[PDB]
């Protein structure tokens, strides 16, 4: 959704220039809502200000927009689940968008009138630029911590041939702490698991009967422990992978299932920890942000309504949202309202988009 | 486009106006300021140099 | 403390010119352009072309280097004076 801001000349009063443009835009068709816009006067001076921070003003814009969007990606990034609700979370002041840009007012206490318009632009620039700061730092590490839970999930993932033995290894299934005796481990799809039953006996010399101990079976295949005497293992082995058996060995490491149980807990909190001050610090940063982008808006405004009238300014300030089957005609009827003051426009323009989110 | 040369002819004479305003302004700040540091420094000064004396 | 440069270009690109000044500048600028009484010849290709003088009036640095600029870009022959 996007909206205008314009300014113009009222002739004696504001008010002239309301009416005129607020009768004909809403009596023609509805082709804007049509609105004021809360724009106060700020202490104003020399055209090096007013020149130099209408067009500083605008690479803030670029910025400001820039930032904000981030953020908006940034409350889709860790809103993982509940992506519907996103437009419910993404408010200023506690309101929507389209509300707050409606309801706009002027922060008088962050940015005092009194104050010159490069001290303002520059307060802005200060606060929007730690804003960025912040999200540089929030997003360094949520995407990190994001990229390490996936490796995790990548090492549990799949079948019995690619996830952590982990999660099926039990002590009681080996046959370890000897001389003389080994454990081995092997892969075996579903179809040949009834010749390898047999099949394992057979493979090397000094291989005892039943010596196959499941861990687990999958849709694809059956995970088994075997044991053997130590100088069985390398014919067994190969004569395995010859009978197309894969070896996927792993003798009780307490060790690296301990890491792999460790780091689940780990980083399933870890997530929560980020993801509640992310979500927190999003909605500050997304309001303070919304909040900087639209005093540049006013900024733009403001400055060139000074410029291009002079400093005694009497514009009033006015929203338009204009609707998409008659925009073309809102422009000449705005043109008309305002040919007598000189894309391009006679009348001062300027555009925001809600949109942030896609 | 005559008229909007006259009206640009009417915004420059004010935009001098009130520049010339803002420099004064800025001159009686300075001013001001300079005030209260050249008496402060003044009065210290020779305070200090008459306390040597005393 | 007010400001201006002046200089001399064929009349064709006045009104190029003037609108630009009017649209680098927020709607601030005085401009005076002024007809030469005879065409003066292109060192280059020897035309004779009726080139007119214009002088552009401000205030302050900004507006010094927004004036220049649009001179630079149409090519408008710039003097000191």
């Amino acid at each position: 959704t996007e909206f205008w801001l314009i300014s113009a000349p009222g002739e004696k009063t504001c008010q002239q220039t309301w009416e005129k443009l607020h009768a004909a835009t809403t009596k023609n068709n509805n082709l804007a809502v049509s609105s004021k816009f809360n724009i106060p006067d700020l202490k104003v001076g020399t055209l090096d200000v007013l020149v130099g921070l209408s067009d500083e003003l605008a690479k803030l814009d670029a910025f400001v927009e820039g930032v904000v969007k981030k953020v908006a990606q940034y409350m889709a990034d860790v809103l993982e689940d509940s992506k519907d609700k996103v437009q419910e979370n993404l408010l200023a002041s506690g309101v929507d968008l389209v509300t707050y840009i409606t309801r706009f007012q002027w922060d008088m206490a962050k940015y005092p009138i009194k104050q010159s318009l490069k001290n303002i632009s520059e307060i802005i620039a200060k606060g929007v630029t730690q804003i960025d700061n912040d999200l540089k730092s929030r997003a360094s590490a949520y995407n990190n911590l994001k990229g390490n839970l996936q490796n995790l999930e990548r090492k549990n993932a799949g079948s019995l041939l690619t996830r952590s033995l982990a999660e099926i290894v039990k002590k009681d299934d080996f046959v370890l702490d000897s001389e003389y005796l080994v454990t081995l481990l092997v892969v075996v799809p579903k179809l040949n698991h009834n010749d390898w039953i047999k099949q394992y006996e057979t493979l090397a010399e000094m291989v005892v009967p039943r010596s196959s101990n499941v861990l687990s079976e999958d849709q694809d295949s059956y995970l088994c422990n075997v044991t053997l005497f130590k100088k069985a293992v390398d014919d067994f082995r190969h004569k395995a992978r010859e009978n197309k058996f894969i070896v996927r060995d792993f003798q009780y490491n307490e060790e690296e299932m301990r890491a792999d149980k460790e780091e689940m807990n780990r980083l399933s909190t870890d997530k929560k920890k980020q993801f509640g001050p992310l979500v927190r610090w999003l909605k500050v940063n997304f309001s303070e942000a919304f909040i900087a982008w639209i005093h540049i808006k006013a900024l733009r405004v403001f400055v060139e309504s000074v410029l291009r009238y002079g400093l005694p300014v009497n514009f009033q300030a006015m929203l338009l949202q204009p609707n998409k089957k008659s925009v073309k005609k809102l422009r000449e009827v705005l043109h008309e309202l305002y040919k007598h003051l000189d894309e391009y426009y006679p009348y001062v323009y300027y555009k925001i988009d809600c949109n942030l989110l896609e | 486009s005559d008229a909007d040369v006259q009206k640009q002819i009417k915004h420059m004479m004010a935009f001098i106006e009130q520049e010339a305003n803002e420099k004064a302004e800025e001159i009686d700040a300075k001013a001001e300021e300079e005030f209260n540091i050249e008496k402060g420094r003044l009065v210290q000064t020779q305070r200090l140099k008459i306390m040597e004396y005393y | 403390r007010l400001g201006f440069v002046a200089g001399v270009i064929n009349r064709e690109r006045i009104p190029t010119f003037e609108r630009m000044l009017w649209r680098v500048c927020r709607g601030n600028v005085f401009l005076r352009q002024a007809e030469i009484e005879n065409p003066l010849e292109d060192p280059v290709t020897g035309d004779y072309v009726h080139k007119s003088v214009f002088i552009i009036f401000f205030q302050g640095d900004q507006l010094k280097n927004r004036v220049k600029k649009i001179c630079e870009g149409f090519r408008a022959s710039l003097y000191p004076c």
